[PDB]
């Protein structure tokens, strides 16, 4: 109503005449906004517990710091999040439920539980175990034997560090990193604007100005002007609202798409190819975005082969 | 069955299907009142009323209206079909994944460690009672990633190992069953100089006490 | 301007309402909470953290607990994980767990001549 009328009751009378459209459009967006929460709620609340790590971060060599929450901010946000979030008329935006810092815990409490209790936590109690044996049996996982991560406890953890620290360095220095948060930002941006904008259009009338109509005209007059207004206005709200239902139809699916790879990524090691990072999956690790999550995937990948001569029985 | 006879909520995501279907079509006829403009929402009291010209008019004034209302109706349908869709092809995975076999998704048919499911038929969907293994009751172990023994590092071929303070058992991982260690559920490879955390203990061989 | 929402248990419960005005300060008004969701007033704020009931917003539930009272929602039992580098938890049990999962398969068929 305030979109298309604003103040006026001249309007507003006329409005009435078209039914419930206006009643069914705030209906949508409603539902839309109940969605969004859904879906942050479905990605970050799985876990039932909120963890904490413990004060002393002995890993076997596995550095873990780049990840971990940073005490000395007042955001307690991980090195790496800190840098993810630096790189990201009747209307009015609504708050979600759950807060930055909320959800920067329950990754908080996902990190915790993954370091010191592999992916026991996340079907049932959590188990503790040391974390190079929790490696060995990632190992185990993708048909390596145990002795291979003990024998090069010392390589894997450098290499793993090594590889952690080129992250911060590579989102640091790409634009186009974060493209994928940014599109929706933009898109999102981009219509209202656009609606916002249509208020301008004359749409056949004297004016776009309902001010301006209704301090010149007469009642009969008036009602004329206005209802080519109210005709125009309410077409490119209508629009407005289908392109929206649209994209938060590509939004859930996404949200959807992300609570699986948190439970079949992080909460556990997949078998899946391709589907949680290149190469053989040990782990995952969830880092909070803007309107988003970040997963880093850690992998196994072959080296070095050689060719030998086979047969298929001595 | 006893949580579901008493748990009013318990079938939300199928009555809110219902629910909104219902919603749309009660809408889509209440615009049938609306004047839209014209001087009555009954066509046959302005054909009773008018001549053809005028008549037309007033007409053409209820046919863009409801033609929006319709178009209106459609599309929402459409979006809502679309939704309706994807959740299918979801059951019909879970069907195929949890019902017809045994997964090793993690969440995928219930929280723990799927076992297998039963499907059962309701209004317009599908339920499922996914039944999981949970652990329970663990206990505090001390562990070790290898066994020194004759200079040799020996692994746990399936389990862990563990002591309960004085003697050193291997064990399966998801439920506590101690066993000696033995050659029989080891396996060697190199020497003690390598594995951080190598404990000293016996690897009992069961051919000694035959020879 | 901004939007007027009420806050309510079911009336098969209790016929007691908060209100909210979204977007306003509490001084533009005329149990008076400022929130970053708007002014809310008829509930009673308090320290305490539960599980969310009626979302307000920014982290701000409300629930019927007998009058209404508004809160920061919890995110769960803290817990800390037993984390070492030389010990191990072993279940000596288990449980048979059976839970439900429901989801649409169909909607009703419908037809409009037009
Ligand atoms: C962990 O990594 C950070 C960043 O490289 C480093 O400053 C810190 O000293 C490392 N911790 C240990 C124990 O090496
Ligand atoms: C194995 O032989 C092939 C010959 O087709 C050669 O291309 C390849 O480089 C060889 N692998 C190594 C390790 O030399
Ligand atoms: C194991 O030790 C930890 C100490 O952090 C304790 O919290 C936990 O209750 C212990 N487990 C058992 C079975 O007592
Ligand atoms: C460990 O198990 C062995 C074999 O049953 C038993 O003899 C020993 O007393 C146990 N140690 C403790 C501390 O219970
Ligand atoms: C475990 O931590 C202790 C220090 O608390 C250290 O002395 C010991 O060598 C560590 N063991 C392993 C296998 O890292
Ligand atoms: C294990 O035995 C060797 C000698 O065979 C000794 O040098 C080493 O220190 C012992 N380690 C432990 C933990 O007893
Ligand atoms: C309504 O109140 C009655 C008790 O008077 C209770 O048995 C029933 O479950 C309630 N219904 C709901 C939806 O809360
Ligand atoms: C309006 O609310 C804000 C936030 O609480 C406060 O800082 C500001 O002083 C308030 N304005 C008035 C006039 O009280
Ligand atoms: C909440 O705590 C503050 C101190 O931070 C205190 O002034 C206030 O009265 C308390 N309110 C309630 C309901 O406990
Ligand atoms: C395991 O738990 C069940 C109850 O869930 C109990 O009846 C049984 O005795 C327990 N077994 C042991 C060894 O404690």
């Amino acid at each position: 109503t305030m979109y298309i009328c604003g103040d006026s009751t001249e309007c507003s009378n006329l409005l009435l005449q078209y039914g419930s459209f206006c009643t069914q459009l705030n209906r949508a967006l409603t539902g839309i906004a109940v969605e969004q929460d859904k879906n942050t709620q479905e990605v970050f609340a799985q876990v039932k517990q909120i963890y904490k790590t413990p004060p002393i971060k002995d890993f076997g060599g596995f550095n873990f710091s780049q990840i971990l929450p940073d005490p000395s901010k007042p955001s307690k946000r991980s090195p790496i999040e800190d840098l993810l979030f630096n790189k990201v008329n009747g209307l009015t935006v609504l708050p979600p439920l759950l807060t930055d810092e909320m959800i920067a815990q329950y990754t908080s409490a996902l990190l915790a539980g993954t370091i010191c209790s592999g992916w026991t936590f996340g079907a049932g109690p959590a188990l503790q175990i040391p974390f190079p044996m929790q490696m060995a049996y990632r190992f185990n996982g993708i048909g390596v034997t145990q002795n291979v991560l003990y024998e090069n406890q010392k390589l894997i953890a450098n290499q793993f560090n090594s590889a952690i620290g080129k992250i911060q360095d590579s989102l640091s220095s790409t634009p186009s990193a974060l493209g994928k948060l940014q599109n929706v930002v933009n898109q999102n941006a981009q219509a209202l604007n656009t609606l916002v904008k249509q208020l301008s259009s004359n749409f056949g009338a004297i004016s776009s100005v309902l001010n301006d109509i209704l301090s010149r005209l007469d009642k009969p007059e008036a009602e004329v002007q206005i209802d080519r207004l109210i005709t125009g206005r309410l077409q490119s709200l209508q629009t407005y609202v289908t392109q929206q239902l649209i994209r938060a139809a590509e939004i859930r699916a996404s949200a959807n798409l992300a609570a699986t790879k948190m439970s079949e990524c992080v909460l556990g090691q997949s078998k899946r190819v391709d589907f949680c990072g290149k190469g053989y999956h040990l782990m995952s690790f969830p880092q909070s975005a803007p309107h988003g999550v970040v997963f880093l995937h850690v992998t196994y990948v072959p080296a070095q082969e050689k060719n030998f001569t086979t047969a298929p029985a001595i | 069955q006893d949580s579901l006879s008493s748990t009013p909520s318990a079938l939300g995501k199928l009555q809110n299907v219902v629910n909104q279907n219902a919603q749309a079509l009660n809408t889509l006829v209440k615009q049938l009142s609306s004047n839209f403009g014209a001087i009555s929402s009954v066509l046959n009291d302005i054909l009773s009323r008018l001549d053809k010209p005028e008549a037309e008019v007033q007409i053409d004034r209820l046919i863009t209206g409801r033609l929006q209302s319709l178009q209106t109706y459609v599309t929402q349908q459409l979006i809502r079909a679309a939704e309706i869709r994807a959740s299918a092809n979801l059951a019909a995975t879970k069907m195929s994944e949890c019902v017809l076999g045994q997964s090793k998704r993690v969440d995928f048919c219930g929280k723990g460690y799927h076992l297998m499911s039963f499907p059962q038929s309701a209004p317009h969907g599908v339920v499922f009672l996914h039944v999981t293994y949970v652990p329970a009751q663990e206990k505090n172990f001390t562990t070790a990633p290898a066994i020194c023994h004759d200079g040799k590092a020996h692994f746990p071929r399936e389990g862990v190992f563990v002591s309960n303070g004085t003697h050193w058992f291997v064990t399966q991982r998801n439920f506590y069953e101690p066993q000696i260690i033995t050659t029989d559920n080891t396996f060697v490879s190199g020497n003690c100089d390598v594995v951080i955390g190598i404990v000293n203990n016996t690897v009992y061989d069961p051919l000694q006490p035959e020879l | 301007f901004g939007g007027v929402s009420v806050i309510t248990p079911g009336t098969n419960t209790s016929n007691q309402v908060a209100v909210l005005y979204q977007g306003v300060n509490c001084t533009e008004v005329p149990n008076v909470f400022q929130t970053r969701a708007g002014c809310l007033i008829g509930a009673e704020h308090v320290n305490n953290s539960y599980e969310c009931d009626i979302p307000i917003g920014a982290g701000i539930c409300a629930s019927y607990q007998q009058s209404i009272i508004a809160y920061t929602m919890s995110l769960g039992a803290e817990n800390s994980v037993a984390c070492s580098n030389n010990s191990i938890a072993i279940p000596t049990n288990f449980t048979i767990s059976v839970t439900t999962e429901i989801l649409p398969v169909s909607m009703t068929k419908t037809s409009v001549d037009c």
